[PDB]
């Protein structure tokens, strides 16, 4: 039995080294009659000639395994596709010695397909590495959108979603186009400053230019390539201080080719133990069906830990890929591409040198830049947030407090219009309250300016099935938040499951729960049998788009509860309450701290039952804000020295 | 799962033996979905209080299914399935005039013939991206064959088949538009698969 | 399995590489031991996800363990785990002097010496039967060496012990009367080059 391999070159001189290194393998082994032969090929231009090329000799030959490598000029996934085509009709397993396209990782175009070199898409998890080291947690993906692009975000995307996070922005630049000027301006607004790019050679210098024409290579600024951005067309026009990476070996064709052989060689000694080996087809011509050990052999060689390589240990993953490298990573100092780490495979080690950022500076750079001007969104709320008309000079009337305190008030821009309908205008009018002082105290000592405007539809805000579509997107405040319209929330928002998904809360601020107002006492909480047996004589109901939705909604043994709310929900508080006193409305159900307040108030209305979902209220945030902490130490600084107890006797009696 | 001819026979009784479930939708060639259906069957996983369902990649040749394949089993092909080989060779041949037809009435000539293996294009031809998108969207007699741009055909009329009481594939619903036709109000479970009676 | 020496090779490694449960509990002699912790070495059930706990018989000569126990492993056995030859050579004869002692102190005379081979006392010898009912519950040294009346050691306290790191049979545990106190709070695991792994 003489196993015979192959191999498809281009240079003409490295299938001798091909033939020596096969060589080298049969003097060296358990069996030694198996007699390992070994088989050539140059490459051929045209690749329909390519794959009858294939068919001919590597396939009419008795070979068991095929090598293919890639000519030093870049000419992309083109020349491996054939033989791997032609390989794969069989299950003849065919090793990459230098391809790095992702496209060969996918096992439904591509079956027995197995490569010693990592592709360009598993640069990524090494930047979740230097994420984690440099703490960096507001990225940008400015990625192709060929499958390279794709590939490389989906691997970026699913190591993010392994940990809590997720990437700020992505930006699809369509290949070969110019003008990406678009994507750079929409991603100089947001708050990230580390960029992320995935790009040929040509898009790579096309980004970079347009980058230097929007001064985004400045102070602060952190820019990630891959191998593609730092070589090329792509190092002449890249901005100093880039960091990229490149492999190693990379294009060392030899040591592929030995550390290939060697493997391939323990595979084939390893399941010869097995036996029921099947000769290979013998000719594309003349069969029809495949190869039947092909996938066993396929199976084996996947597993198969050689780690006596030229290139170091041998170990593939679960689609064929070869599983750990070593990675340099590269700085552009000074239109030099200096060497300042190494990626063992797990963890960057840094040894010698220093990292230049693109800015000139030698300290290691945040990843954002917060600004100052921050854009505040909050709703109406009676014993929180009072909105009042401004005088027709622009400010509204001056006020006091009992005591002989003077109200502080803060203008803002509410949904006040004449015209029916939505909101069409946005007149200004004077906001104070809880809130507001709250808000003026949180400003001065965290040093940020603020303008303040209401909500556009009256709403807190839950997720909820957008029209024609079967997504749910978020409204009020929380979309608002979310979308990016307002930086901040200071308002009554409840916290829950729900919202923490997708905003950071702070320490609550204040305390409270659920309750439920009626007329001015015949209720003990929402466990009472009328409220669990709806009816007309009883009519209760809340407001649309609030927690309390939220927490009646994701209750299993609540369901005929929301049924019977939906019927009659409201569009506000204050015009539910109208309502509950005008004896429209039987039952109420809100939050405490309100209801409470309205009750002690206006009087003629009685809370009934004690809080039967305890919670806070807390300032809601974009998810990972940086400042938050911040935020959260001074509200637990309000609560300690005086600052709450005064704010809840001023405003809230 | 592991199936394949053969192959590891345990590790695979032991998980379907837990599976916990009224419904199951199953994944696998030919081959596989054979050995899987036995190992069901092995495992008390088929009959009455078990439907399961699977894609065409299942089902091969489906004027003569394999006897492994349980009553009960369903699935969802398009509307050529119960077509002949004639008819189908008739659908690609009107498809392709009535592309040409597009191309030649919008252009106001007749669609250039392709070349051979030497000399290959490289960029797509401005006219071959014309007469590609002319061959997108065709409706034919009917029932529309619009092609998504991965290359697979976008909204088509699909039916929903089962194997029935006689071991024979006989469509049991449409979908035809967003719609759902099925022609049993309830679904039917039969004393098939029934050896140890407890398993009704 | 078969663990023998020179038979079926693939039989227990194909069967030895479908296994998958977190703790394993082995039966089987010394050599048969050493065997299919080579095979489980080579199947991959060695590391810090597997826990494997063996009785008495895997054991051997606990003060020279060989290579192929992995490390780990857990057994439970006697008190006379570490003790001396002589130790137990008078433990032993502790016991059968008190034996003699309580027959003496009941009877007020020795139990009569045993007979010879050439012969067959058939009768019971209610003398010996007693001698033997004495000899069954005694205490020495605060240690209890009641027997059963199947002929075995009956509550004795018991240790657990395991092989650590450094290839040693360390006491981890011990099993005095019907409670178990036992050394480490949570359960150590090496990984495959005896280096500390911490479940993260
Ligand atoms: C061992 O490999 C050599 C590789 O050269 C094979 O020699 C080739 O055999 C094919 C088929 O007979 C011929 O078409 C080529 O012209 C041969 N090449 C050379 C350089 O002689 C050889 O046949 C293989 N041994 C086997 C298959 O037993
Ligand atoms: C890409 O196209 C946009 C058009 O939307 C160009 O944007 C204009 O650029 C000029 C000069 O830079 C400005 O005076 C205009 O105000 C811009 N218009 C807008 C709407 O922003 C942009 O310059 C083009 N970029 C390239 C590289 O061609
Ligand atoms: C690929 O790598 C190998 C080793 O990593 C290189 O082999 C070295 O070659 C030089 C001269 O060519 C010798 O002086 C060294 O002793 C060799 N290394 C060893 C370990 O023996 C080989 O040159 C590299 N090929 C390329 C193209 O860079
Ligand atoms: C990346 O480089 C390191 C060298 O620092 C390689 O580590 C070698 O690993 C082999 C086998 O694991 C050992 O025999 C060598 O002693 C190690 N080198 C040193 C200096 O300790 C590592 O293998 C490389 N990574 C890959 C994937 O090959
Ligand atoms: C609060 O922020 C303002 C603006 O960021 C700070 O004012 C700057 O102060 C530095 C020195 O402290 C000056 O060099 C800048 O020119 C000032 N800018 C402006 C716009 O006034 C202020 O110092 C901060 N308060 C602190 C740090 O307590
Ligand atoms: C949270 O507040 C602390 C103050 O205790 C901030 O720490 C200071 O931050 C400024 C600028 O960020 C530095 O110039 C100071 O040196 C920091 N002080 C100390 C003692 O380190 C902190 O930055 C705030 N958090 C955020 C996200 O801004
Ligand atoms: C099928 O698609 C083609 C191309 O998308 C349509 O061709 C267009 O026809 C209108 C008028 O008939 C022209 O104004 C467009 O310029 C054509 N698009 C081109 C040339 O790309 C064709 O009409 C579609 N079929 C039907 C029945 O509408
Ligand atoms: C071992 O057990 C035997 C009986 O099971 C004990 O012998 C008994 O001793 C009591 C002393 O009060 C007598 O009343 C009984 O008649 C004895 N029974 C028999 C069968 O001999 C004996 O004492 C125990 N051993 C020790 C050391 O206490
Ligand atoms: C090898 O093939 C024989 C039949 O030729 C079969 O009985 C046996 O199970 C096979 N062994 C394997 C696949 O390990
Ligand atoms: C609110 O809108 C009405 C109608 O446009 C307008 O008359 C009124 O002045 C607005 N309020 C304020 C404070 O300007
Ligand atoms: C909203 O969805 C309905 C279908 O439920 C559809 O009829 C209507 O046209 C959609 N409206 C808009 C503005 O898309």
């Amino acid at each position: 039995k003489i196993v015979n391999i192959g191999a498809v070159l281009s240079t003409r001189k490295h299938e001798q080294m091909f033939r020596e290194a096969v060589n080298q393998a049969n003097k060296r082994h358990g069996s030694w009659k198996i007699q390992l032969n070994a088989t050539s090929v140059t490459h051929k231009p045209n690749a329909i000639q390519m794959a009858l090329s294939v068919c001919e000799d590597l396939i009419s030959s008795q070979v068991y395994a095929i090598l293919v490598s890639h000519p030093p000029t870049p000419n992309d996934h083109f020349t491996p596709t054939p033989v791997s085509y032609t390989a794969g009709f069989y299950r003849i397993p065919v090793l990459g010695l230098t391809t790095r396209m992702s496209i060969y990782s996918d096992k439904s175009i591509h079956l027995s397909f197995l490569r010693t070199v990592p592709p360009y898409s598993h640069q990524s998890s090494v930047w979740f590495e230097m994420m984690r080291v440099y703490n960096w947690n507001h990225i940008i993906l400015l990625v192709s959108d060929d499958h390279e692009g794709r590939a490389a975000q989906k691997r970026l995307e699913t190591l993010l979603e392994e940990r809590e996070s997720k990437a700020e922005k992505v930006l699809q630049f369509d290949p070969g186009t110019k003008n990406v000027t678009a994507l750079l301006m929409e991603a100089r607004e947001l708050e990230a400053r580390v960029i992320i790019l995935s790009a040929s050679e040509d898009d790579a210098a096309t980004v970079y230019r347009a980058a230097a024409m929007l001064n985004m290579t400045g102070s602060g600024y952190v820019w990630l390539v891959g191998e593609r951005e730092i070589s090329g067309n792509a190092l002449r026009y890249a901005p100093d201080g880039i960091i990229g990476l490149q492999l190693i070996n990379g294009k060392n064709e030899s040591a592929h080719i030995s550390d290939a052989v060697g493997v391939v060689a323990q595979a084939v000694h390893e399941l010869l133990e097995k036996e029921n080996i099947t000769d290979p087809p013998r000719g594309c011509v003349g069969n029809t069906n495949i190869w039947k050990t092909g996938p066993l052999f396929k199976r084996v060689l996947m597993s198969s830990k050689y780690a006596d390589g030229v290139t170091g240990r041998v170990e593939f993953n679960e689609d064929g890929d070869r599983k750990f490298a070593n990675y340099s990573i590269m700085n552009l100092q000074n239109r030099k591409l200096v060497q300042v780490g190494i990626y063992n495979g797990t963890h960057v080690i840094p040894n010698d040198r220093k990292i230049i950022w693109p800015g000139g500076e030698t300290e290691k750079p945040r990843g954002y830049q917060m600004s100052t001007r921050l854009k505040i969104v909050t709703i109406h709320q009676e014993p929180f947030v009072y909105v009042k008309p401004t005088m027709s000079d622009g400010t509204c009337k001056e006020e006091f407090t009992v005591n002989g305190d003077p109200v502080k008030k803060v203008i803002c821009t509410g949904p006040n219009d004449t015209s029916p309908g939505s909101p069409r205008h946005t007149v200004p009018q004077c906001c104070y309250g809880f809130c507001i002082d709250l808000l003026i105290k949180l400003a001065r000592t965290m040093n940020f300016t603020y303008e303040v405007h209401l909500v556009a539809d009256g709403k807190f805000g839950t997720q909820e099935r957008v029209n024609n579509s079967n997504k749910k997107e978020w409204n009020g405040m929380m979309g608002e938040l979310l979308s990016g319209q307002a930086d901040m929330i200071v308002a009554p928002l409840t916290i829950n499951n729900e919202r923490a998904q997708y905003i950071e809360f702070s320490k609550p601020f204040k305390y409270q729960g659920l309750t439920i107002l009626v007329k001015k006492e015949r209720i003990t909480g929402i466990n009472d049998p009328r409220l669990r047996n709806p009816s007309d004589k009883f009519i209760y109901a809340t407001v649309k788009q609030s927690s309390v939705d939220i927490y009646f909604r994701r209750q299993v043994e609540l369901s005929t509860m929301y049924r019977h709310m939906e019927k009659h929900n409201y569009e506000s508080a204050a015009e539910a309450i109208q309502a509950v006193r005008d004896n429209k409305l039987h039952a109420f159900i809100w939050d405490s701290a309100v209801l409470e307040f309205e009750a002690s108030q206006k009087c003629d209305l009685v809370t009934t039952g004690e809080l039967f979902f305890r919670s806070g209220f807390g300032i809601g945030m974009r998810k990972d804000s940086p400042w938050k902490q911040n935020v959260s130490l001074s509200i637990l600084k309000s609560h300690e020295n005086g600052f709450m107890e005064d704010l809840d006797k001023t405003w809230v009696r | 799962l592991e199936l394949g001819p053969g192959g590891p026979r345990a590790r695979t009784q032991r998980l379907l033996r837990q599976v916990d479930a009224p419904v199951l939708v199953a994944y696998c060639s030919r081959e596989e979905a054979e050995v899987l259906f036995a190992e069901a069957a092995q495992a008390g996983l088929v009959g009455p209080g078990h439907v399961w369902l699977v894609p065409n990649l299942a089902l091969g040749s489906t004027d003569a299914p394999p006897a492994a394949f349980p009553v009960g089993l369903i699935s969802v092909v398009t509307e050529s399935w119960r077509l002949s080989l004639r008819q189908k060779v008739r659908d690609g041949v009107a498809i392709l005039a009535l592309g040409a037809h597009s191309y030649r009435r919008q252009y106001g000539t007749l669609p250039a013939p392709a070349g051979d293996c030497r000399s290959h294009p490289g960029p797509v031809s401005p006219a071959r991206e014309a007469f590609y998108r002319h061959l997108l969207n065709v409706t034919w007699e009917g029932r529309d064959f619009s092609f998504s741009p991965g290359g697979y055909l976008v909204r088509p009329t699909m039916v929903v088949i089962a194997l029935n009481r006689h071991r024979l594939w006989e469509m049991v619903g449409r979908w035809d538009h967003g719609v759902l036709y099925m022609k049993y109000p309830v679904w039917p479970r039969y004393s098939t698969s029934l050896q140890p009676v407890v398993d009704s």
